[PDB]
């Protein structure tokens, strides 16, 4: 049928989409609502304001337009998924329809009460994706959870900032803030709960999802939270230096004035269009436009917010994949050998000077990050360099502060579960050598493997990915029922019914090793992570 | 007044458990009771963090005078009712609202006292352990009669009354009436 | 019998003890031959000079008297065996006729060709020990070698030196070359090989060895060293400093002219007793009197003197044990747990004074070590602290220096085998959770295990103990043969049947793992040792 | 006097291969040799190091001046006979002792020459692993004859013509008798 439920501005339409699949049930799918004013002229650079009522009924049939981006640009290569780089054309499919008005979220409702909601937070980077690509109806029709992906204002329109009272910025968190809102005023009507909502998302999107909680803006919007593959403590999650940028795409664009209210103006004067394709180059390993520390959304650096308890105990389900820099060795990803040393040391030195650049001291600290990631049993092998190099790069960016970040919500009595991934889907263009890279996880949640091989994602998948991906959003919508996986559903078609998830306790960093061969194990790297924790701060 | 537990002769103190599951954080905190005593110096209602957080909050009577302490992590702020004299043996009501560091106390319908903290101040009560009522382990045992204790939206008295699975009171605290 | 051999200086009358066991043939003994003219008046402090021919027969069954030396003194604790320091008081037995001349030497000879040699240099430290202690004869009988031992100068008078020509030093390495030309130009009569001696030690006694490889004086005298738990690179194998410690020592004893003529002139008209008892204490680590670089018997420095190729050509057979600083930790030996955190970076900090003591910097050395030598997954468990604390010193110590001597040694194309010792004997007051220690080879290189337990060793020897004593024994004897430790003669009474020693080559330093279940491994320790040998000197 | 080896037309070479378990160090070297020729520039003996070690000897004529370099690890140490002309076709018998650094070089009854370099020197020649003679890999042919090449205790040409299983013969390299 067209299901039509009523909500609090007007009354919407849906569809009942029916999965190819045979054990999935049917799945009403409202995707185009808004939950936000478009800002279109005077309120660009603004927070957003709640949405305008409607009379009648408004169709939400199609998916909703996607917001203003530049695929075919100069993008951040090093921090996207690696499905995403691989399929760049059957990605900008989806990003066709660009438009400054896209405050839109589609929700995909199931046909022991009120079903639980889970919000996806996308976004590879902050300059790019949009909500469509990601068909959360497999995901709903297992786990009988309401799976709600929105779209957010992106790069320039979302994250341009002063620093000053002019433009604050982070307008990107202020619309997930907003349609957080919208859900927990308004997922009454459509048969979810409003006291059981999850947010969880990959790459820098799950970013957000950590500088969501250090907010006094999400109070009690949300109760849980799962970010993989994404802190707000790395490099490249939050930007320090706003007006730097905002000043050269200012002058790059036409108009550089000395006064931060008129360049703001001047800018709200262009086109939607004209500054999205504008180039700024950042820093490497770092981002041009994203979250500002100023006060209001995110009152300090998100790594002494959360070190001094400012957070309101939110369930925490955080994870890394094994190896997630594979984009950091691809200039030498496709030779009969390895990284020569010659190359191995320059690539060492390059990442110091750009990652810590300290002038105190980097002789030393180029030397032991040198000594550390080499084995010495077999320290001529030349191939088996970019594993150390991929190691190096996965340890510093994700590991490490995955690993901080879980041990500082642990310290705190909250609830944190941790998980690494190792299985990985089976594409065409992935080296054999290479192992789960970042945002390989994305498929097996949202049920790729149990509907098919898509545009996005051209692997074979077999049998054994089938029961991965089973088991995968059996324990996160365990985790949106409740907050503990293993309680609500026991695991059923196995290496997986016997493996019982444990919390992350500071002094015992017990971890689950989901793959082909579960175990729960016991620290994680700990010789790295307590490297890069505990020795180069005293370098 | 409202469910009226008395203190006797030799003290004693009336303990609010959470369960290790579901212990609550607030920025904001919210209290209310209506005592009756005597005591110069006493500890009435203390909220203590769990092991290893130094966050706590105190309703204490010094030298007659009722003043609330809360140390949410980063140095003690405490307001009193400095010019009024409260333990006259009649029931006196107390509210306290906290936000962030600020902190405004009001009794009955005397003026209300508040306080603005100046320079950084934490603002997160980080997992609340214990709500204690009688003071006696710190050093200053409470002996009077207590009524409607509110604390962000929790009535202690009223559950406490009820038989709740994780309340404890040790020591002659009757209930009056 | 009683036999008797004619040397070159005269006749000497031998003994004919046989062996208690019933698999080992008779040996003839002769205990006490000259070697050397007796340095007591202005021979004192010069070099040594071939004896003087007797008339008649001179009678070699008693065992030689001893060097002087103060047992009961300052001896350096770090350096000497375990078994010595443990059974000091059973040790004192066979040093008690201390005499100014003391340099004799005992053979062992046994009853395909002739017989090969094989001396052994004695010496924990530079200033105790004596040759006596080690009755080489059930290793003669057993592979049909001729085990030599001998006496030489020992401390203050062997040893002492001031840079200058009035006293160059090192009277005890001319010592034992000149048993070495004794053993080469009078070893025909006995029925010795005088073109196969091997020369081998423990110890500082192996120092010396690795000190008669680099130096002009032993050209032809020896073909193959043994050097088992010794070098000569590392911080306690020579004395950069003698000036300081002679003086000092002579103006303890009576007399310290300003001139250096002057002093040693008066102090070789003093008392052996007098001179001998004093008590100089050396900086920790380091040793007060012993071989000293001067030119004539130890070119230059020798960490500088080998890495340029300054040796000609000798088969080597070095080896370590698996924990030999035992007596690092030696305050904290009697305690339930291991040691305190706070415990454990103070000896990291004083080890760190002690040795480096660098001004420029000290504070990046004593962090990165520190973080370096513990255990990440244990990071609380005290006890494997005490186990890093010792494998801190037996790296640092012993197993650094041995791996560079023998990459050094084998760089030049001489044949090198590397060895490491892991089984030992369950004695009486060693620690349960201790290993092999330094010295703990002794016992079943020299046979011990065969003829039961002694006064010095009085330990309980198993099946085990003697099957690996043989294995040891046939492994020496075939590298004295042949130089190959498997050649001449198989496995025999296990696992050792179809091991193959192999070399040490400095690209896959393969090497074996002596002990209850031996296999050829790849690497000893690499990262330890590349630590030492390759980052540290960065910092 | 002994065996002769003539060269001929072209150029030839004579190689003694030591064998890998018994290559020799040695802190003095002894090379005598008797020769024939009346090439102006050429290469008699030439003795390397086994493979990555610089150490070599050579035994060159060169502007019908005999003389030897040696690398001992330091620097090429060249002791050269400049006051003769030694390939004016007569016999001549050249003898050359090596002790360290220093050296001397004697031919026939002429008075030897003796290099003494100054400042801290290497002395081992460290794993001597073939003996060139000829010199016709060198760059060098030579042509003429050679007798009693004696080296360290040892004789290359005598055995050579006893068909050692060490010696290889290339090129022109002919025997008297
Ligand atoms: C959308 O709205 C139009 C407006 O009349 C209606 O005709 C149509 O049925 C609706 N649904 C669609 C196009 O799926
Ligand atoms: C995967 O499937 C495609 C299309 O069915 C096929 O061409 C390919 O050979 C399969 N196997 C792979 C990619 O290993
Ligand atoms: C606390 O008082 C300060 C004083 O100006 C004020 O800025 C702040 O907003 C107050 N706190 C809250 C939560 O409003
Ligand atoms: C030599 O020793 C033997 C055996 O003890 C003894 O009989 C003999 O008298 C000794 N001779 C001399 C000269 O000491
Ligand atoms: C050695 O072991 C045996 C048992 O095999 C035992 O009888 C004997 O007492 C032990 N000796 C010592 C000194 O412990
Ligand atoms: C070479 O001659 C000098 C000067 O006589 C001498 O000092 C040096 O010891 C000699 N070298 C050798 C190896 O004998
Ligand atoms: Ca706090
Ligand atoms: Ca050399």
């Amino acid at each position: 049928r067209f299901p039509v439920v009523n909500t609090a501005y007007g009354r919407v339409r849906g569809v009942r989409r029916e999965l190819n699949n045979e054990i999935l049930g049917p799945v009403v799918q409202f995707l185009g609502v808004p939950y936000a004013t478009p800002p279109l002229g005077a309120r660009r650079f603004q927070p957003p304001e709640a949405p305008a009522s409607w009379p009648g009924v408004r169709n939400a049939t199609t998916l909703p337009p996607a917001c203003p981006q530049n695929l075919h640009g100069a993008l951040p290569a090093i921090m996207l998924p690696v499905w995403f780089t691989d399929n760049l054309e059957a990605a900008a499919t989806y990003v066709q329809n660009q438009s400054e008005d896209c405050l839109y979220l589609n929700l995909y409702v199931p046909t022991s009460g009120k079903k639980p909601v889970m919000l996806f937070l996308h976004g590879g980077s902050y300059m790019e994706g949009t909500g469509n690509m990601f068909d959360g109806s497999v995901l709903a029709a297992y786990g009988n959870v309401i799976v709600v992906t929105l779209n957010y204002r992106l790069g320039v329109l979302g994250f341009l900032s002063t620093g000053d009272q002019a433009a604050k910025g982070n307008y990107g968190l202020l619309d997930q803030i907003q349609a957080l809102r919208w859900l927990s005023e308004n997922i009454a009507h459509f048969g979810g709960d409003p006291e059981r909502i999850t947010i969880f998302g990959s790459g820098a999107g799950a970013s957000c999802v950590n500088l969501l909680i250090l907010s006094h803006h999400s109070e009690g919007l949300f109760q849980k939270a799962i970010a993989q593959s994404g802190t707000a403590i790395s490099s490249w999650s939050v930007n320090y230096q706003p007006l730097k940028y905002t000043r050269l795409l200012a002058a790059k664009v036409g108009c550089d004035r000395e006064d931060s209210t008129e360049a703001v103006e001047c800018l709200r004067r262009k086109s939607s269009r004209e500054l999205v394709d504008q180039d700024v180059q950042p820093a490497r390993y770092h981002i041009a436009f994203g979250p500002v520390v100023d006060g209001d959304v995110v009152p300090d650096d998100p790594e002494i917010l959360m070190q001094q308890g400012e957070f309101l105990n939110y369930d925490m389900l955080i994870g890394v994949n094994q190896g997630e820099g594979l984009k950091f060795v691809e200039d030498s990803a496709e030779s009969e050998d390895g990284v020569s040393a010659s190359a191995f040391d320059f690539t060492v030195s390059n990442f110091v000077d750009n990652l810590y650049g300290y002038p105190e001291g980097k002789d030393v600290l180029r030397e032991t990050i040198k000594f550390m990631y080499t084995d010495w049993a077999d320290r001529d092998n030349g191939e088996m360099r970019r594993k150390t190099l991929l190691a190096l790069f996965t340890d510093h960016q994700w590991v490490a502060p995955a690993v901080a970040t879980a041990k500082l919500h642990a310290d705190y009595q909250s609830p944190v579960y941790f998980y690494t991934f190792y299985h990985h889907c089976q594409a065409e263009g992935r080296p054999e050598w290479a192992d789960a890279a970042h945002g390989d996880e994305l498929p097996y949640v949202f049920g790729v493997p149990m509907v098919g091989a898509t545009d996005l994602f051209p692997c074979n998948f077999s049998k054994n990915d089938v029961m991965l991906s089973a088991v995968v959003m059996t324990y996160w919508t365990n985790f949106a029922k409740t907050g503990d996986p293993n309680q609500p559903v026991p695991q059923d078609t196995n290496r997986f019914e016997e493996v019982v998830w444990s919390k992350f306790n500071s002094k015992e960093k017990q971890y689950l090793h989901i793959g082909l061969k579960p175990r729960v194990r016991d620290n994680y790297r700990a010789n790295k992570v307590a490297f890069w924790l505990e020795l180069v701060p005293h370098l | 007044a409202g469910t009226t537990y008395i203190f006797s002769k030799g003290g004693g103190q009336i303990t609010y458990k959470w369960p290790p599951n579901d212990r609550p954080s607030t920025r904001a905190d919210r209290l209310a009771i209506g005592f009756s005593t005597v005591q110069k110096e006493a500890v009435l209602v203390r909220v203590d963090s769990s092991s290893g957080l130094g966050d706590y909050l105190e309703l204490h009577i010094h030298q007659g005078k009722i003043g609330v302490k809360f140390n949410v992590g980063t140095d003690d702020i405490a307001i009193e009712e400095s010019n009024a004299i409260i333990n006259d043996g009649k029931y006196h009501v107390v509210r306290f609202t906290r936000s962030g560091g600020n902190a405004t106390l009001q009794v009955d319908s005397w003026p209300v006292i508040e306080r603005y903290p100046a320079g950084r101040q934490l603002t997160i009560f980080n997992s609340q352990a214990t709500i204690i009522i009688g003071g006696k382990e710190q050093g200053q045992p409470f002996q009077g009669q207590l009524s409607g204790l509110y604390y962000n939206g929790l009535k202690v008295l009223n559950m406490a009354a009820e038989n709740d699975a994780n309340i404890a009171i040790v020591g002659n605290v009757r209930l009056v009436g």
